[PDB]
RNA sequence: GAUGUCAUACUUAUC
């Protein structure tokens, strides 16, 4: 089994490796072994299913301040602490018109999520990591 | 786990209270 | 400043696609993509020289969103 | 190989002043560098247009010359 | 005696023809002239190299024949191939039986058919000019677009549907457009939706 | 790529 040796269009053998031609069978059996041949071989969604959904009514407590959100949330009992996001008003159930602001959502598990519109370009931040706070102790999220 | 319950949550039940 | 670096392609992408995908922005004058002799298969990044400083700026600028097979196709200045 | 760097002209010293007095070891290889990025980059700062009259073109006095000719 | 390459370039009119072996050749003004001409063609490539212009394709793999669409609308390629595939899997015994009593009438399609493919279905060939040479890797380079337009498969490779409807149509470098303004290589180019008509301009650019 | 020995194969309606 020689990977090298190859038919041509013109009914001869060629050597892939070496790149020589042959005309007769008997002249590549006889070109396998040789100086240059020889040279030339040793060169070469379970999540999101199983989320409980009864939706109870959040109360949030929004407030202006100057240098934020009291979300009273019950007890979830996981690990899992409730996610906020910045999404756009393009995407809806309805598709109303008109509809060119976004929307702060802050989700849990147990709860349904809970949204503020956002009329202002650029007021906050968003991030999860950088700007909110949950106490377990208390159940309390809040975001800023 | 946080980020694989964030990114497995609903973001269209928008609800505006 | 002529030349930007365009990175994020997939290796079945051809240059004379890369040239057309170019061309829509701004005419190219030279198109360079490195690939390895040994194997035949591009190394996922390109050069687009262009005739001026400020085409390739703004085909830098104006290829921020663009996706080939499912990649998005990063453009930056070089 | 010796006889293949005899034969295909390698190992033969040739000297490119435009960029910066580099060093080229094949005629044939110094006409493939001559149609190139590291040319075409070299010729920039002089601000001759990458043409086809500046390909043979090696000292940049004459490079110039050529380009205020035309 | 021999000039150098800039002297030849500065005293011939058209220094794009210029080599740098025309200098060591006995008349470098006139064979200056003589490369520079308006009907000249070219000398071939192979002169200076030492493969003899034919061995360089050696391992490459090339198919056997390309058949024209008049000869092979025929049915004669169909019936030679079965007559091949018929007479490989003869021995020597069947191929000595069948020289003393052929068997005659082995295609025998039509007579007329062949007059009407090689007369009323005679295509014209591809042809080309007289200047375009011949090379080595003439064969494979068939790379050598506009402005404003897309093919099938880069708009496949991009996932850009064409359509008339020039609201999905473009690209979608089109907001980048729209916030950016043209683009300043392409003065006369002219996009739908932003300096054109969106259902007239269905063809997602124009060069006017 | 060249050399000098060997074999294979091809061309000129050659005899």
């Amino acid at each position: 089994k020689d990977p090298y040796f190859m038919k041509n269009h013109l009914g001869s053998y060629e050597c892939k490796l070496c790149l020589t031609l042959h005309n007769n069978e008997g002249s590549y059996l006889a070109h396998t072994q040789g100086k240059k041949h020889q040279t030339n071989l040793a060169r070469r969604v379970e999540v999101k299913k199983f989320v409980k959904i009864g939706r109870p009514g959040y109360k949030v407590t929004k407030q202006r301040d100057s240098e934020l959100f009291q979300i009273d949330y019950p007890e979830i009992a996981e690990g899992i602490m409730p996610r906020h996001r910045f999404m756009s008003a393009y995407e809806q159930r309805i598709e109303p018109p008109d509809r060119r602001w976004q929307y702060l959502l802050m989700a849990a598990e147990p709860y349904e999520t809970i949204a503020f519109k956002v009329p202002s370009r650029e007021i906050d931040k968003a991030e999860g990591k950088f700007w909110t706070h949950w106490n377990r102790e208390t159940k309390q999220f809040f975001l800023q | 786990k946080e980020r694989v319950a964030y990114a497995q949550i609903d973001w269209h039940d928008f609800v505006v209270v | 400043d002529a030349t930007v670096y365009v990175g994020g392609l997939d290796e079945k992408v051809s240059e004379p696609l890369l040239w057309e995908l170019f061309l829509q922005a701004g005419p190219v004058v030279n198109t360079h993509m490195p690939k390895d002799r040994v194997t035949g298969q591009h190394q996922g990044y390109g050069f687009v020289e262009f005739l001026s400083e400020e085409d390739a700026d703004y085909a830098i600028k104006i290829m921020n969103m663009i996706k080939l097979y499912g990649k998005p196709i990063r453009v930056n200045k070089a | 190989p010796y006889w293949l760097y005899k034969l295909h002209g390698l190992n033969i010293n040739y000297n490119c002043e435009i960029c910066g007095n580099y060093t080229y070891r094949g005629p044939k290889a110094f006409q493939r560098h001559f149609a190139e990025w590291r040319h075409a980059h070299g010729m920039r700062c002089l601000g001759i247009p990458n043409t086809a009259h500046f390909a043979n073109v090696t000292q940049i006095e004459d490079a110039v010359s050529l380009w205020a000719k035309l | 005696n021999r000039f150098t390459v800039a002297e030849l370039k500065q005293l011939v009119a058209r220094p794009d023809v210029v080599e740098m072996h025309d200098v060591t050749a006995q008349d470098p003004k006139l064979l200056v002239h003589l490369k520079a001409t308006r009907n000249s063609v070219p000398v071939p490539r192979h002169w200076c190299f030492k493969r003899k212009y034919l061995q360089g394709k050696r391992g490459i793999e090339k198919p056997p024949f390309e058949l024209p669409d008049f000869i092979k609308r025929t049915g004669i390629q169909e019936m030679r191939e079965a007559l091949q595939e018929k007479e490989e899997q003869k021995t020597m015994k069947s191929k000595m039986r069948e020289k003393v009593r052929p068997k005659m009438g082995k295609i025998d399609i039509d007579y007329q058919k062949l007059h009407d493919a090689f007369f009323k279905w005679q295509t014209k060939p591809k042809l080309t000019i007289h200047g375009d040479l011949y090379y080595e890797g003439k064969e494979f380079e068939t790379r050598l677009k506009k402005p404003g337009d897309l093919s099938d498969e880069l708009r496949i490779s991009l996932g850009m549907p064409v359509g008339p409807n020039a609201h999905k149509v473009p690209p979608p470098w089109l907001i980048a457009m729209q916030r950016y303004g043209p683009p300043p290589s392409y003065p006369n180019l002219k996009i739908p939706g932003l300096n054109s008509p969106i259902p007239e301009s269905c063809s997602f650019g124009y060069h006017a």
